[PDB]
């Protein structure tokens, strides 16, 4: 019957709309990989900013190393 | 002895009203 092959033609009618679909699926499997080359990156340019900024980054943990040299001068 | 066949005569319908009995289908 003409009316069946009518539905039959328009089951593929939003095809734009499933690749679009599609395109969020993969994004959402791929994202997270930001995590690990972020925390990567921000770990080499750490020592590259200045002191008073390295502190606010790591709420006061962080510390300039102590080995015994460049104390203050009497 | 043949069966007794019944009539099932042509007719002509609305095919608007006609997509109201397909049943539903998807590919996507
Ligand atoms: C069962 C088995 C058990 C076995 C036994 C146990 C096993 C384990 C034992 C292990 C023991 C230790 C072993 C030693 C390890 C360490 C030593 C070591 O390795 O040192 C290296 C050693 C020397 O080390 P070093 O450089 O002296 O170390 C200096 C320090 O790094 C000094 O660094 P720095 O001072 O410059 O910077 C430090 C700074 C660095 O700081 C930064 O860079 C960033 C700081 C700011 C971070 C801001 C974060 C903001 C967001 C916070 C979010 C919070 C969420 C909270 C949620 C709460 C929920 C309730 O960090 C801090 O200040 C501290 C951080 C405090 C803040 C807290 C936050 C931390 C970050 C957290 C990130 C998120 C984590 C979770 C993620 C997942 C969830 C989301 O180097 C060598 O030996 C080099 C040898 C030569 C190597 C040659 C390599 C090959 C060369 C050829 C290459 C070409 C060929 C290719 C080869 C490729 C091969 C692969």
């Amino acid at each position: 019957s003409r009316a069946v092959y009518a539905k039959l033609w328009a089951s593929t009618a939003q095809y734009t709309q499933r690749r679009h679909y599609a395109w969020y699926q993969i994004w959402s499997r791929v994202i997270p990989w930001s995590v690990p080359w972020g925390i990567f990156a921000m770990w080499m340019v750490f020592p590259a900013m200045p002191v008073e900024y390295r502190q606010a980054l790591t709420f006061g943990i962080w510390q300039k190393p102590n080995i015994g040299t460049h104390g203050p001068d009497p | 002895p043949a069966p007794e066949y019944r009539r099932v005569p042509f007719v002509k319908e609305d095919m608007e009203k006609v997509m109201e009995e397909v049943p539903e289908f998807k590919y996507y």
